[PDB]
């Protein structure tokens, strides 16, 4: 129900919380210049020569 | 330091903006010549503001337009209501005759103006801005009115303060010099300030100043003080940035690559070989 | 770190009413004192164990664990606390803000010896600048 | 190296016939986005600064001088107002009047060869936008007299978060358009389709930039190590993120922008790559001595 | 005959006015030839307003001489 | 496989630095001289 | 802990890793002969301020040579295109 952000273990009967994920936005920013820059030089190859 | 001056940032920074514009219309330098305005607490002359004034020349001789100061007094009285008149300021070296023929006629004004200076021709690390005051001193005959030197301050209100540290953030030959020099500088006058520790610590060994047994242990945890953070965590902390700085330039290299590519299939597409 | 053995003195001075339990098995006074201990705990720490935590709060044992829970969770102090391994974590740095404060120290320490050393001998720090701006 | 005029002061040229040329020929009568650039000198900043944190939360404003070179609007000086005015209303009855005309004829013998290029307002602490009432000042300002534009400072934000809320916006003759959305609103005005924003910039003298230098710097902890490229993150974050849209937006075209685009990142990069720089020369001061 | 009307920004206009006439006749005669406001103009002449009412007998204009107009702001 | 921490990581990307420059560079003087041939300079 | 409660000292201690980790030392008492090694470590520290300002130096000077080079091939290329307009109109 998302109400609780975690996950549970069940070898161990463990309850592993989310004090996790840093300001690692940019990482993702970062991976969308990729998902850009790609299909642009795709772009540009193919005017002709 | 006989009287008290005061100085706010506000009137050395419109005397640079008055000469520059002087130098930008006219090309070669010439003398400038403006009017003081602030408020005197007892022996304090507090000067926050300084407005510019037209000034005649007749023969070799300046002459301040006096009816031009009384309709800018009336002018400014309106906006800043409780400021009266201070001194005037100048440019150049050392005080000249021109200085003196210029205050003798702002003594009728006001009956003891300040004199500001400001050396815009200046090769030294020292403020250009200098405060003296008119004194008739005991010279023969005629005594003249010597500029003697007085004790200036920065004093500075909170809105003057954060304006100035907003210009200084901001800012050719090229941006990277632009971000070079003012580390170059700092780390200049931090190794000055090293050189002068270290001169005292030889100057104590030596025995020319006595022995002080208070600063050198304080010295000695400075010296013990360098090595600072040595930990690993902190080198895979410094490494890790570099790599994401590396590449964030790679990403930002490629995109700039692709634009001069760009420029060269537009160039070629019209030369050789039409549509 | 205040402790147990020498507070009798401000517990002889408590009236009746403010001295008196909260049916809790411990007197208010030592509710008092070892939150404020474990408070202090918070600061000179990084990270520590449960069976240390049992000595600086006297203490049996998880009614520390108990206390530093109630701690949390009213914006008091920060940390999160383990139970696998039995530690609590109050607070961490991370290297480079740690890098930038010893640079606050080291540089104020340089400029308070540059201030001491000109104000100690007035002649010999204005001749050695004299001479080094030439 | 100052009798020459370089690149930085070459804007302090006051041409009458290039001037006159501009006026007469009026190429934004055609084009309405003509006017992109907003350059502005650092005194008419400051004294604007000063002039609205003087006055506190009352609204202070005032008429600036300056010049129009092709889409750029050069301002190089600001001026201050004798008016009366509240947190929200002014009135500007008659003393602005009996000082502005004054004052530009006392300006004409100084030396201050400008004329009017507009007016900055200072809205203490309620945004960066153009007023209801404004949006129609600007209107009547512009309908006679086109090279202009209105600038929009806000004091309390700029003290506050450490930041100039600085704004210079133009606005679409009536008539020409190109259901309000949530998003435009409320960093504009009810009338955000009606007027627009203009790229703002800053120009100093090159004895500026050495009286600057020389003023005073300390900062040691305070800048040189001040937890740098880490500091405006989000900014960078923002940066990068739109620049996305930037080139897909440049792609489409291309199916010129990509000029503008490739400039917005190398600045981003450039950015980064000095505060890299900053880093590496701190580790090769400190970290590295006494081994 | 050759009167001049200047702006605060620089636009420099010629017409030509009666010695008899009023203020507000002047004033109708620049808008027939623009189309300014009316009620949003201010005359100025030798850092002085210029009274609407005032049928033109002591306001000398003889020859080359300009007026300046002042277009009328609100920033409220 | 790797953590991307190692100064050898910086190598690998500073030795492709230095060969998407050279290509950049190549290309750019290929540009400038074909904006030179007098066959080009009319046919805009 | 009682070390550090008359400031002598501030650090912090860890459990888990098993390491004392100080930030500031008072310093102690110093004899007439470590005299030699404070000097020697400020003149180190000296000389490396001077390496770093001598490639910062070398460094922005090689910056401004390239900028300048570029610019004057720009303009050489410049210089040669308007040559070939004024010339094709003949």
């Amino acid at each position: 129900d998302n109400t609780i952000h975690g996950r549970i273990d069940q070898v161990n009967q463990l309850l592993e919380l989310d004090h996790q994920k840093r300001g690692g936005a940019r990482y993702t920013a970062l991976d969308k210049w990729t998902n850009q820059l790609n299909s642009l030089n795709q772009a540009v190859v193919s005017k002709l020569a | 330091g006989s009287v008290s001056v005061a100085l706010h940032p506000l009137v050395i920074l419109n005397i640079s903006d008055h000469w520059i514009r002087m130098r930008s219309q006219e090309g070669r330098p010439v003398q400038v010549i403006g009017a003081l305005i602030g408020k005197q607490e007892g022996r304090n002359i507090e000067v926050m503001n300084s407005f510019e004034l037209l000034s005649h020349t007749v023969e070799e001789k300046i002459i301040i337009d006096k009816e031009y100061y009384y309709t800018k007094e009336e002018q400014f009285k309106q906006v800043f209501k409780e400021l009266e008149f201070l001194g005037w300021y100048t440019t150049g070296g050392p005080p000249d005759p021109s200085d003196i023929h210029v205050h003798k006629q702002v003594c009728e004004i006001i009956e003891s103006p300040l004199f500001l200076k400001l050396n815009p021709m200046t090769k030294h690390t020292d403020l250009p801005v200098s405060v003296f005051e008119s004194v008739i001193d005991i010279i023969n005959g005629e005594a003249t009115m010597l500029f003697a030197e007085l004790t200036y301050t920065l004093a500075t209100e909170e809105a003057e303060r954060i304006g100035v540290d907003h210009v200084a953030r901001m800012t050719e030959n090229s941006t990277v010099a632009e971000h070079l020099i003012a580390q170059h500088s700092a780390i200049k006058m931090l190794h000055s300030r090293v050189k002068l520790i270290l001169e005292y610590v030889k100057a104590s060994e030596a025995g020319e100043v006595p022995f002080n047994h208070e600063i050198l242990r304080e010295a000695y945890a400075l010296c013990h003080c360098l090595p600072v953070l040595s930990t690993d965590k902190f080198k895979t902390d410094f490494y890790d940035q570099c790599n994401d700085v590396g590449l964030m330039a790679y990403l930002g290299t490629i995109t700039k690559t692709c634009n001069t590519m760009n420029q060269f299939v537009n160039k070629f597409n019209v030369l050789y070989d039409r549509q | 770190i205040i402790r147990g053995n020498q507070l009798q003195e401000f517990a002889a001075m408590l009236m009746p009413h403010q001295k008196a339990t909260t049916a809790d098995g411990s007197s208010i006074l030592d509710r008092a004192v070892i939150e404020h201990n474990l408070l202090s705990a918070s600061k000179l720490y990084n990270n520590i164990t449960f069976e240390e935590l049992g000595a600086l709060l006297e203490i049996p044992a998880a009614k520390a664990e108990k206390i530093a829970s109630q701690m949390i969770t009213e914006g008091r102090m920060n940390g999160f606390i383990d139970q696998i391994d039995g530690i609590v974590h109050f607070e961490t740095r991370e290297a480079l803000p740690t890098w930038d404060k010893q640079i606050q120290s080291l540089c104020f320490q340089v400029n308070n010896l540059l201030e001491k050393i000109s104000q100690t001998a007035p002649e010999w720090t204005a001749q050695a600048m004299e001479a080094q701006m030439a | 190296n100052m009798q020459e005029a370089q690149s930085i002061d070459e804007i302090y040229k006051y041409d009458k016939k290039q001037q006159q040329e501009i006026l007469a020929a009026k190429p934004w009568t055609k084009d309405h986005h003509y006017f992109k650039y907003c350059k502005i000198s650092a005194l008419a900043l400051l004294k604007m600064v000063m002039h609205a944190r003087s006055g506190g939360n009352l609204a202070v404003m005032g008429l600036m001088l300056g010049k129009v070179d092709g889409e750029t609007m050069i301002i190089m000086d600001s001026f201050a107002l004798p008016v009366e005015g509240t947190e929200t209303r002014v009135n500007a009855q008659a003393a602005a009047y009996e000082y502005m005309a004054a004052y530009i004829e006392n300006a004409k013998q100084v030396g201050r060869l400008e004329n009017a290029i507009g007016w900055y307002h200072s809205h203490p602490g309620y945004g960066c936008w153009l007023s209801g009432i404004n949006v129609s000042t600007q209107m009547l300002n512009q309908q006679f007299q086109e090279p202009f534009v209105a600038v929009v400072i806000d004091p309390t934000r700029t003290i506050s978060a450490g930041k100039v809320n600085l704004g210079a916006f133009r606005t679409y003759p009536k008539g020409y358009k190109p259901t309000i959305p949530l998003n435009k609103i409320e960093d504009f005005g009810v009338h955000c389709k009606q007027y627009y924003a203009l790229e703002v910039s800053y120009f100093k003298s090159s004895l500026d930039r050495k009286l600057l230098e020389l003023l005073w710097n300390k900062y040691w902890v305070n800048t040189l190590s001040s937890s740098s490229l880490l500091t405006n993150a989000d900014y960078t974050t923002g940066q990068v993120f739109d620049l996305s849209e930037k080139l897909e937006q440049s792609e489409a075209q291309l199916g010129d922008k990509l000029a503008k685009a490739t400039r917005d990142s190398c600045k981003t990069t450039i950015e980064a790559i000095h505060g890299l720089m900053s880093q590496v020369i701190k580790d090769k001061l400190f970290n590295q001595i006494n081994i | 005959m050759l009167i001049k009307v200047k702006t605060l920004t620089g636009k420099e206009i010629e017409i030509d006015i009666e010695p008899t006439d009023k203020v507000e006749r002047i004033k109708e005669r620049v808008e027939e030839k623009e189309g300014i406001p009316p009620q949003q103009q201010r005359l100025i002449y030798s850092g002085k307003q210029m009274n609407d009412e005032k049928t033109a007998a002591d306001y000398k204009i003889l020859g080359g001489s300009v007026l300046h107009l002042v277009l009328a702001l609100r920033g409220g | 496989p790797e953590k991307y921490n190692n100064p050898a990581m910086l190598h690998n990307i500073d030795q492709e630095m230095l060969k998407c420059i050279e290509l950049d560079e190549r290309l750019k003087a290929m540009d400038q001289e074909i904006t030179v041939n007098p066959q080009f300079v009319q046919k805009s | 802990i009682e070390a550090v409660y008359t400031d002598i000292i501030q650090g912090k201690l860890d459990q888990r890793n098993q390491l004392l980790e100080v930030d500031f030392c008072i310093g102690r008492d110093i004899r007439k002969k470590d005299i030699n090694n404070i000097v020697k470590t400020l003149h180190e520290w000296c000389d490396g301020c001077e390496a770093v300002l001598l490639g910062i130096e070398q460094q922005v000077l090689r910056a401004n040579q390239y900028k300048e080079n570029h610019n004057r091939t720009q303009q050489q290329v410049e210089a040669e295109v308007t040559n070939i307009k004024k010339t094709l109109k003949a």
